[PDB]
């Protein structure tokens, strides 16, 4: 949907793809990236950011 | 004292006694 704004509108189907049988109980989690880039594509980046 | 599909290494006080036990080639049992 080509609103941009922020979280949408609608009535999604959802379905399950994988499961894998771990066997041990969690209660934490995140995510954590690395975002260092030079060429790229758009003119000159240099973005400091 | 556990619940299942559960492990533990360093088996911390639950002092204590002599820990552990042993099924060993004296199967006589």
């Amino acid at each position: 949907i080509n609103l941009v704004r922020d979280l949408p509108q609608g009535f999604s189907a959802l379905e399950p793809l994988v499961d894998l049988p771990i066997g041990i109980n969690i209660t934490r989690f995140q995510t954590l990236l690395a975002l260092h880039r030079s060429y790229l594509t758009p003119g000159d980046s240099s973005s400091g950011w | 004292n556990l619940k299942p599909f559960e492990r533990d290494i360093s088996t911390e006080i639950y002092n204590c006694y002599f820990p552990l036990q042993s099924y060993g080639f004296q199967p006589t049992v």
